[PDB]
RNA sequence: GGCUAAUCCCCCAUGUGGACCCGCCCCUUGGGGUGUGUCCAAAGGGCUUUGCCCGCUUCCGGAUGGGCCCGCGUCCCAUCAGCUAGUUGGUGGGGUAAUGGCCCACCAAGGCGACGACGGGUAGCCGGUCUGAGAGGAUGGCCGGCCACAGGGGCACUGAGACACGGGCCCCACUCCUACGGGAGGCAGCAGUUAGGAAUCUUCCGCAAUGGGCGCAAGCCUGACGGAGCGACGCCGCUUGGAGGAAGAAGCCCUUCGGGGUGUAAACUCCUGAACCCGGGACGAAACCCCCGACGAGGGGACUGACGGUACCGGGGUAAUAGCGCCGGCCAACUCCGUGCCAGCAGCCGCGGUAAUACGGAGGGCGCGAGCGUUACCCGGAUUCACUGGGCGUAAAGGGCGUGUAGGCGGCCUGGGGCGUCCCAUGUGAAAGACCACGGCUCAACCGUGGGGGAGCGUGGGAUACGCUCAGGCUAGACG
RNA sequence: GUCAA
RNA sequence: UCCCUACAAGGA
């Protein structure tokens, strides 16, 4: 099914994910269907996680199904609270 | 050599006949039915008809012949069957023809 | 018959100059006209006015000129140095307003006929309009 | 949405299906010049109701056949042999060229 | 690498006073003094005409050659100023002139620009604090370009900094020589500047 | 010409003829000696310059001059032809690389060494 | 031949619903609703085992992916001009998820072409890339998208999906096994061998990270991928030293034999200190899991690093790679000797036949520098296929002349339409790239984030000067 | 007869 | 080789 995963976009010892939305069947740097993040794993800057809150909902919503990597950043921003 | 996933061969040979043989039956009992129907023989023809319906519909519950591939068939066959009689006697059996 | 009236006239006008003629007439036409009516705002000529060459219909176009000059060839300079048709019968040339030309930095005009009318290039800019660039002045 | 395309019938030698002869004028890609192409279409005619020589819409429409992919929308004006002729003429000049040529 | 051969050779062919070595260019002897002519077995004989390729080339070759920096580099640099907005002329030179290499000269904490290469080669410059050993490193302003805490014991740092003593610094540079620190300030206006060279025939001669 | 005419005829890109047909325009390509001739330059040159009949693996066989003064090429030397033709021996249009297969690099020769395959002499 | 389990196969029931025929209604190509008739459902398993979890069935919808159709665009030859029988259309069938000559039966005789059909040659197409002031020319490796293929040809089975690279069947070629009947096989996966060639690498490390498949999970598989290896192949960074030092060693090169040059260059003094040696030593990795809470939100805890003892930090510490092309003009850089139309140079012009700045050597000089040259190819300069931006009296170029077909072009006035043309709004124009800005590796190359663009096309609205078209009129063109 | 000057 | 002029030729 659709997916929401980490697209590799750094490079070498440089690692730079993209928050994506894309099927499941793709080539995970392919053609996506909707960046809704990034992610710095080695915070190189203090912005190194970021996530559209809004659309990560949208797709979840819709049956968008997060990798483990991807649901953790994820609920890092808050996509799961509720208070 | 040798990928024990050729276990994937064997399944479909059994599945091949599997199907084969439900559509055999259908194609022969629809025949039947437009062969009776082309001869006035309403509640007889009717009666295969619904045979025929209900084989093909089942056909449909598995990969056999599943889809709107069911509908095609039982729709062009309630044609012919319907046809056929008109030119000629009244349905008797009710059989799947509606009212 | 003239292929190309337009052509004509912006020759016409050409030809008489260069042997300083005072006047040159033109067989009128409106769309003719109002060219004329853009070369005399922008003073480049002295100004037109209808007459009837044997009882058909014309434009004297009065010429514009430098005053007299220095050494040899005490002939004035032109108001009208340069006058080149552009879009042509057989090649019409359409401009977006985004397109519509600068001549000499300035110095010089386009004439554009515009579904708002026929206009210089500033005024077809400043009204926002395109369409067909019929000739360059300067 | 489906195209929409106006033309006039060169053909009605089908049944249930006439060609329209269709025009448009544009730009040429490096010369300026408004240059003129036409092409043919084979246009789905159910009731025979359109004539030879009669200006028409055709709209796109899903495939009547292999080549028939229009339907006449509707009668813009009819009766224009002139169109029909041009396109006859044209085609006569044809047969006038290659070693199997004819007329003057 | 660097040019790393006969520097006052460079002088003498571009018949001006460059300070490749700095100090001794100011002695009886920058060689401008003793045979101010080109180098080599005609360095003597009745100059012809250059021509208007010859005069541009030479020009070009005197600018690079001052901050010593490679041809590739130089050129580089050249092209990043083109691109950019503003007078190519000018910005080219404020770049050359913000290579960290030269700045250090700039301030005085070396001589020369080709020690005050080494000097950041070597680990003992420090710009707003953290090492730099990076010649072509980009000099921004705000930046502090300071001596090597560790290095600041050096015989040929203290000499360098003494010298500074009551030594003048560029309107675009602070110097505290106390603190062994200066101060990038703002990038230099070619008026600040007073390069033997007309960056003009230089824009020219890459035009070609 | 006129527009119309540009429309329908348009102007006519030309392409241009190579002057290495040394096959698949590679940028080198190997042969074998047939002839080790020699020959006589174009009118307003004389001398005896040095050539070869090369049979190509390109399956061509053309002639190929020989740079240098020095030379050891025979009727069996496997040798790189590298293109670039003498403007005085009409006919001949590439050179062979000396210091490739069996053709020895010019000896005893100091200065364009690269070009003539000389490798560096010890100074001393 | 015999026995047997199931989430394997079948029958009956239940009918939310859905399928089909006929009718009616709305809607308009086969969309939606309704009535009668007929037909169609299912699978169980796990426990913290009586109530939760994984799953099953029918249906409506979402989401993602995709099939099919249409306008426009997409190389060279007219020394290819006529092409066509499933050919073009029809009716009725078959087939499919679905339209369609897709296929078949029968009827009609059509369809296509100079706006280049048919034939021949060449070729995966695009985002882009190179080049250019631009218009344009050339191009499509890497990366992303689409297509196609999996030794050559054909075919279908299974399935949501294939006519399936590591599935199947037959024909052909080839290799191999063979007890000669008959079998096995397909690297255009990674790595490697061999052949061809001017030429293109490790039979490496790991599953730690991202991603993929199966599984409740633990976890398993993953030559996808993350890394390391080899090659100046490319781009970027860096070193071979820094300061001082003679009216100037020696050698070598010149010489008007007075001297000039190599040159502060060396030697030598002082200084720093690439390499190397000690020590410390990482980000990338926090999830899945587990406990608390409710298997949720939330909180707490544990495990895991190929790269690698690598990066980076600190201590110690040696003065220690320079080459290649060129010096007649174009084009920066000159003298001696050798040679004597020879040996040879040569991109074009050209140079060598006794004093050669052009050959070969040396001294000197210029250019660039871990590179420098060469060859090949592309754009440029080339406004030298000219649209921007050229020409044809004598330079290449007016057809021997005419008639006229298509086509291109069309005087003056008014009106309609609004096709061309212009304007506004809106959709589209993926990412990467390109441009600007800020930022992360000490810089940069490289990379991250953000911003600005855009022609073309679709949609709605608008303008009407010019072109087009329709309607009427005029007489200056034409004809009588 | 040929190259050059 | 020489004569011829640097050669072709011709000449010893
Ligand atoms: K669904
Ligand atoms: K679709
Ligand atoms: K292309
Ligand atoms: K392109
Ligand atoms: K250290
Ligand atoms: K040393
Ligand atoms: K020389
Ligand atoms: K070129
Ligand atoms: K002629
Ligand atoms: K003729
Ligand atoms: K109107
Ligand atoms: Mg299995
Ligand atoms: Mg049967
Ligand atoms: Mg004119
Ligand atoms: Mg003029
Ligand atoms: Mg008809
Ligand atoms: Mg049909
Ligand atoms: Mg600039
Ligand atoms: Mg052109
Ligand atoms: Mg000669
Ligand atoms: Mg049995
Ligand atoms: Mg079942
Ligand atoms: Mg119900
Ligand atoms: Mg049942
Ligand atoms: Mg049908
Ligand atoms: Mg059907
Ligand atoms: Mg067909
Ligand atoms: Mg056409
Ligand atoms: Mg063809
Ligand atoms: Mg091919
Ligand atoms: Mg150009
Ligand atoms: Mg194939
Ligand atoms: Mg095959
Ligand atoms: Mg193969
Ligand atoms: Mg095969
Ligand atoms: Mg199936
Ligand atoms: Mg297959
Ligand atoms: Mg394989
Ligand atoms: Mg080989
Ligand atoms: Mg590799
Ligand atoms: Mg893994
Ligand atoms: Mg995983
Ligand atoms: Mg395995
Ligand atoms: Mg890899
Ligand atoms: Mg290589
Ligand atoms: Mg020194
Ligand atoms: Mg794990
Ligand atoms: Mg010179
Ligand atoms: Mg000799
Ligand atoms: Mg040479
Ligand atoms: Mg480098
Ligand atoms: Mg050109
Ligand atoms: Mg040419
Ligand atoms: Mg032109
Ligand atoms: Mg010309
Ligand atoms: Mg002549
Ligand atoms: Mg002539
Ligand atoms: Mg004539
Ligand atoms: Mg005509
Ligand atoms: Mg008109
Ligand atoms: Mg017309
Ligand atoms: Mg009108
Ligand atoms: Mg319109
Ligand atoms: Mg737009
Ligand atoms: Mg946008
Ligand atoms: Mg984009
Ligand atoms: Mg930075
Ligand atoms: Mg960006
Ligand atoms: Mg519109
Ligand atoms: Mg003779
Ligand atoms: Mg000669
Ligand atoms: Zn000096």
């Amino acid at each position: 099914m659709v997916k929401i995963r980490l697209a590799r976009f750094g490079s070498k010892h440089n690692p730079h994910y993209r928050i994506v939305v894309t099927d499941a069947r793709r080539k995970r740097d392919g053609k996506y269907i909707e960046k809704i993040g990034y992610y710095d794993p080695r915070k190189t800057t203090p912005d190194w996680l970021k996530v559209d809150v809004e659309r990560a909902r949208y797709w979840l919503s819709v049956g968008a199904q997060p990798t483990d990597t991807a649901r953790r950043l994820l609920r890092q921003a808050g996509v799961f609270r509720q208070e | 050599r040798n990928l024990s996933a050729l276990k994937r061969h064997r399944q479909s040979l059994k599945r091949r006949l599997r199907n084969k043989a439900k559509k055999s039956a259908i194609k022969t009992l629809s025949k039947k039915a437009i062969q009776l129907a082309q001869e006035g023989k309403a509640e007889e023809a009717l009666k295969i008809m619904r045979k025929a319906e209900s084989l093909i519909d089942k056909a449909a519950k598995g990969s056999t012949l599943h889809k709107n591939a069911a509908a095609r068939r039982k729709s062009r066959l309630m044609r012919k069957v319907r046809q056929l009689l008109e030119a000629a006697g009244a349905p008797l059996i009710g059989g799947g023809l509606s009212a | 018959m003239l292929t190309d009236p337009i052509a004509d006239m912006l020759t016409r006008i050409r030809n008489a100059t260069r042997v300083y003629k005072e006047s040159t007439d033109v067989p009128a036409s409106r769309f003719k006209e109002e060219i004329l009516r853009i070369l005399a705002r922008e003073g480049f000529i002295k100004g037109y006015e209808r007459v009837d060459v044997d009882g058909k219909p014309y434009l004297r176009v009065y010429l514009k000129y430098g005053p007299r000059r220095q050494g040899p060839d005490p002939r004035p300079e032109q108001v009208i140095h340069h006058i080149r048709r552009i879009s042509k019968p057989g090649r019409r040339v359409y401009v977006g307003v985004k397109e519509i030309p600068r001549v000499r930095r300035g110095l010089g005009i386009a004439i554009l006929s515009t579904s708002k009318g026929v206009l210089t290039d500033r005024e077809a800019r400043k009204l926002g309009v395109g369409g067909e660039l019929i000739c360059e002045v300067w | 949405p489906k195209k929409v395309l106006t033309g006039v019938v060169v053909s009605d030698k089908m049944q249930k299906t006439v060609t329209v002869l269709v025009e448009r004028q544009f730009p040429h890609p490096l010369y300026g010049k408004v240059i003129k192409r036409s092409k043919k279409y084979l246009a789905h005619d159910p009731e025979e109701k359109y004539k030879l020589g009669d200006v028409v819409e055709i709209i796109e429409s899903r495939p009547i056949s292999k080549r028939k992919r229009f339907r006449v929308l509707r009668l813009v004006e009819s009766g224009r042999m002139d169109l029909v002729e041009k396109y006859l003429i044209r085609r006569q000049n044809y047969e006038s060229l290659s070693k199997r040529g004819g007329k003057a | 690498g660097r040019y790393i051969g006969p520097v006052c050779r460079l002088c003498r062919r571009e018949g001006v006073k460059l300070y490749l070595k700095g100090e001794r260019c100011y002695s009886p002897k920058c060689a401008m003094e003793r045979r101010p002519y080109p180098p080599g077995q005609h360095g003597q004989k009745r100059a012809r005409r250059p021509s208007d390729y010859a005069v541009r080339l030479r020009e070009k070759q005197k600018l690079r050659r001052i901050y010593g920096i490679s041809e590739r580099q130089f050129r580089n640099l050249f092209e990043e100023a083109s691109k950019k907005k503003g007078v190519t002329g000018s910005v080219f030179l404020g770049l050359l002139e913000s290579r960290l290499d030269n700045v250090v000269y700039r301030l005085g904490f070396a001589v020369s620009r080709r020690q005050a290469r080494q000097l950041v080669r070597h680990g003992h410059i420090t710009v707003n604090g953290r090492r730099v050993d990076l010649p072509s490193y980009r000099v921004r302003p705000g930046d502090e370009i300071a001596v090597a805490e560790k290095s600041r014991n050096l015989e040929l740092i203290r000499q360098n900094l003494e010298a500074m003593k009551g030594r003048k610094v560029g309107p675009w540079l602070s110097l505290d020589v106390e603190g062994m620190k200066g101060k990038f300030l703002r990038l230099p206006d070619r008026e600040d500047l007073a390069l033997p060279v007309n960056e003009q025939l230089v824009i020219e001669f890459y035009s070609r | 010409p006129t527009i119309n005419q540009l429309v329908r005829k348009g102007r006519e890109k030309v392409r241009k003829k190579s002057k290495v047909p040394a096959l698949k325009g590679a940028p080198f390509r190997r042969g074998v000696c047939t002839v080790v001739r020699t020959v006589t330059p174009k009118k307003p040159n004389s001398a005896l310059r040095k050539v070869a009949k090369v049979r190509l693996t390109s399956g061509y066989e053309v002639t190929a001059y020989i740079p240098g003064e020095g030379h050891n090429l025979q009727e069996h030397s496997v040798v790189l032809i590298r293109g670039g033709r003498v403007k005085d021996l009409p006919g001949v249009r590439y050179h062979i690389v000396r210091g490739v297969y069996d053709a020895a690099g010019v000896k005893d020769r100091k200065k364009s060494r690269s070009k003539y395959g000389t490798k560096k002499p010890k100074e001393a």
